[PDB]
RNA sequence: AGCGAAUGAACUUUAAAUAUGUAAGAAGCCCUUGUUACUUAACUGAACGUGGGCAUUCGAAUGUAUCGACACUAGUGGGCCAUUUUUGGUAAGCAGAACUGGCGAUGCGGGAUGAACCGAA
């Protein structure tokens, strides 16, 4: 219960950590680029023919 | 150049000798030396058939082979791991010994000022 | 608990005996002193815990 | 390409201790979603410049949206296209009330007449003709004329198509 | 014996995952925004978005 | 959370079993500190120390056929117009007319 | 890319894509010290013995429906077509190599129909 309560937490700071750098950035004069996503989904969706 | 029996070597072939050159399937090719004569050499190089591989003992002069120096990453690799952990022991400072295979770009920001971006039309005119 | 995350571990039976093995091996996990085969090196992170006490790194009195 | 968006795409070479702060690139891309204006921004920027994906990296993508999308502009397109012959270049002018409406009749009209695809128009710059007697199209011009009022003859009537017999013949005055 | 959907039912989410009571009750899926006016984006970003 | 959940499935001793109770995490998992059924969410997630030996015990994902279907040209590329290849945040349509 | 670096595909600080050889520990490393029937001016090399560290990150990633040695036992040892690369030639066909893929032992959906097409076993 508790640890699963810890994550819900970073699930919805990290959202909003990342929203704010952005809008700082902006605000300040510069732009922000976020990191280039670490985890990746792979669907085959076609047969292995030739 | 010396060549000893049981060691890596890169094949090259090099045009200017006609004689003793083997097909063009072993220019640029690595393999083991496992005889040595007064001018050539004997070479296994392992080739590809189809689904399995075939040791081929062929004869190659000394002027077409070169020494290959794949020992010398694992060699200093072997030794840089071994001064580091003798190192990180002495210390008692845990220390990564492995490989790391380069991890994604982080976040960062980067400042227009004195960099405004100039405007690109798709094909160059002036 | 706020210097090394430290996440709700099980105390199990009796207090302290059983939570400081829970407590190293949360530290080996997120400082990363795992193991060969991903086991977490309970003598690394208690150790690595025991650095940070002499350096500084916790602080208490008494 | 479908409900089309324009973007504004930043870009730059990746940093490198000999060259650090480097040039940082702008392009305006219209583009379906964001996935392919990424990809259409280095796509040009690889023809013109020596930057390419592996060494360059997206500063910023930003959506640029009408500043009055419910106002009716006259906007006029000049474009390069590619044939069977070689590079030609166009001026064509089209009436709407969006930038990106402006390039959705394009490929429209340039894929019924021209027979063009969408690898081969190079949308070279779109501008909106702020004021009138700057349009130079005669079919544009019959629009913007004075005190313009047309009837509609022989509309046909929406007749629902699963109504498949209809008692009273149908008229087309209205 | 029977595969059981935790979204379908939440007997099974509360076997598997004891916060979903609490995310519901304290409707942590509609938590709002955190206070503040929130400034106008600058005039250089503007001028920027629409050069050519 | 919903590929978890809904077609979730382990590699216990070579078998796929699904994750019906919290328990079978544990039992397998819980040497690495993942005990819980939000423990393999988080890992799963945000990439941790353990994602080589969480992302194996996850059986690979039998999905249906996309509700809706695919794009008119499907084996092209999704820059070109297709569903082939990369398509970043775009996977997530994909998701959820599939699962 | 540059030659507001030098020099001039045969230019290079740098460096592609793309296929394609070779290595990525404990069955491993280095050197110290001794011998030999081999070799060298010479433990200079090869072999036999000696020493050490790390076995709770033992030295990239991913997968792993086990792997290896020995012995014994059946059936096989034809080709046709296509992609790409490549050698030669014709007015044009065409002929020959190498890789891969399909059919050969393969049913189903589609292309009205079909050995060689598309999807999918």
């Amino acid at each position: 219960f508790k640890r699963a309560e810890k994550y819900v937490k970073e699930y919805r700071e990290q959202e909003r950590e990342k929203i704010r750098l952005a809008r700082i950035a902006k605000q300040q004069g510069s732009f922000h680029i976020p990191a280039e996503a670490k985890l990746v989904f792979v669907i085959r969706i076609k047969g292995i023919n030739k | 150049r010396t060549y000893r029996v049981g060691d890596i070597v890169d094949i090259k072939v090099n045009g200017a000798v006609q004689k003793g050159m083997p097909h063009k399937f072993y220019h640029g090719k690595t393999g083991v030396v496992y005889n040595v004569t007064k001018s050539a050499v004997g070479v296994i190089v392992y080739k590809r058939v189809k689904h399995r591989y075939i040791e081929k003992r062929i004869n190659v002069r000394i002027e077409h082979v070169k020494p290959s120096r794949s020992r010398e990453d694992f060699l200093r690799r072997v030794k840089e791991n071994a001064e580091l952990k003798k190192k990180a022991k002495a210390e008692g400072v845990p220390v990564q010994l492995k490989r790391q295979p380069a991890m994604p770009r982080e976040a960062h920001t980067v400042s227009i000022a004195d960099n405004k971006p100039v405007t690109l039309a798709p094909v160059a005119y002036e | 608990m706020q210097v090394y995350d430290i996440p709700p571990l099980l105390k199990d039976p009796s207090q302290g005996g059983d939570a400081t093995m829970d407590f190293l091996v949360q530290v080996a996990r997120k400082r990363g002193r795992l193991g060969r085969g991903g086991v977490p090196n309970i003598q690394a992170a208690a150790m690595t815990v025991v650095t940070d006490w002499r350096d500084g790194r916790i602080q208490g009195w008494t | 390409m479908g409900r089309l968006q324009e973007y504004q795409v930043i870009g730059r070479h990746l940093p490198t201790e000999a060259n650090p702060n480097p040039a940082l690139y702008r392009m305006r891309i219209f583009a379906p979603n964001e996935v392919v204006a990424k990809s259409r921004f280095w796509y040009f920027l690889r023809g013109l410049k020596k930057v390419k994906k592996a060494t360059g990296e997206i500063v910023s993508v930003n959506v640029i949206s009408e500043k009055h999308p419910l106002k009716v502009k006259n906007f006029g397109i000049w474009l390069r296209y590619d044939s069977r012959s070689g590079t030609h270049n166009m001026y064509k002018e089209y009436r709407e009330t969006s930038r990106v409406a402006a390039v959705e009749a394009m490929y429209a009209d340039m894929a019924a007449r021209h027979r063009a695809r969408f690898r081969s128009i190079h949308i070279l710059k779109v501008v909106e003709l702020e004021k009138t007697e700057d349009v130079k199209r005669p079919y544009i011009k019959q629009l913007v004329a004075k005190n313009l009022s047309f009837p509609l003859p022989h509309r046909v009537p929406k007749i629902s198509t699963k109504k498949i017999f209809s008692a009273k013949r149908p008229s087309t005055f209205s | 014996v029977q595969k059981k959907n935790p979204l379908r039912n939440k007997q099974i989410m509360l076997r598997l995952n004891p916060y979903a009571s609490t995310f519901a009750k304290e409707k942590l899926g509609e938590v709002k925004a955190e206070e503040g006016k929130p400034p106008k984006v600058p005039a250089s970003f503007k001028e920027l978005l629409h050069e050519a | 959370r919903e590929l978890i959940y809904k077609r979730g499935y382990g590699k216990v001793n070579g078998q796929r079993i699904p994750l019906t109770d919290n328990a079978i995490i544990e039992e397998n998992l819980g040497k690495y500190g993942i005990i819980c059924i939000e423990d393999l969410i988080h890992e799963i997630f945000t990439v941790g120390p353990n994602f080589k030996q969480a992302a194996n015990f996850l059986w690979p994902f039998k999905l249906s056929n996309p509700n809706g279907g695919f794009r008119p040209r499907k084996f092209k590329h999704f820059i070109e117009g297709g569903d082939l290849g990369n398509r970043e945040e775009h996977i997530n349509a994909l998701i959820r007319a599939m699962n």
